[PDB]
């Protein structure tokens, strides 16, 4: 159990270092405040990565027959360390869209 | 027996069709190829969930489990064949697969 816990701690540290280039001490690492802050920061980042992709203007001649990697996949690469599944991501997005006054996007996600 | 398997082949003739959007599981780097692949996989599990709910407490335990295993075998052996017939799998593909 000691080795499994220590392995989990170093796995989290290495995943956070490689996917984010964030380097601190273990006292700053184990503090849940930074974990929650980085979780909400990349929740907001995922909000924008799709919000810009709802067309507010005419599309650009980019990703034409050669489509760019999805932002959701990069967010999931980041969140594999954060242990956030798709259900929790959709739950958080529903509340965040509800706070923005967007009703349809929350109802559609609830229905799905 | 023959009446029951007539329902099985009708159900299989749905699952493979729901996998028609899998696009041979190629070019996972594209966002559309990832979305259209998730669309097939969600619906394949959803069909079996509802079918199992329908057949719940109707068939005996042995035959229900055997029929479910038989349907899931066809569901999984198609994805396995699609993956083993691929040619290019990059680092991004190895994560989304």
């Amino acid at each position: 159990d000691e080795c499994e816990e220590m392995l989990k701690l170093f796995k989290e540290v290495a995943s956070l270092q490689e996917n984010f280039e964030v380097f601190l001490s273990f006292e700053d690492y184990s503090n849940s405040s930074l974990v929650a802050d980085l979780r909400e920061q990349h929740i907001k980042a995922h909000e924008v990565a799709q919000a810009k992709h709802k067309p507010g203007s005419t599309p650009e001649p980019i990703a034409a027959e050669v489509r760019s990697p999805s932002m959701e996949s990069k967010l999931h690469r980041q969140a594999l360390a954060l242990q956030m599944s798709k259900q929790e991501l959709e739950a958080e997005l529903t509340l965040r869209a509800l706070k923005d006054g967007n009703i349809k996007t929350a109802l559609k996600k609830c229905s799905d | 027996t023959e009446c029951f398997l007539a329902q099985m082949r009708a159900q299989k003739g749905e699952l493979l069709e729901r996998l028609s959007s899998a696009r041979n599981f190629s070019n996972m780097d594209d966002e559309e190829n990832y979305s259209a692949a998730s669309k097939a996989v969600r619906q394949v599990l959803h069909q079996l969930k509802r079918l199992g709910i329908v057949w719940q407490d109707v068939l005996p335990v042995n035959i229900y489990c055997k029929a479910m295993g038989t349907l899931l075998n066809t569901a999984i052996s198609e994805v396995i064949g699609k993956i083993t017939a691929l040619e290019d799998i990059s680092t991004e593909d190895g994560d989304r697969l």
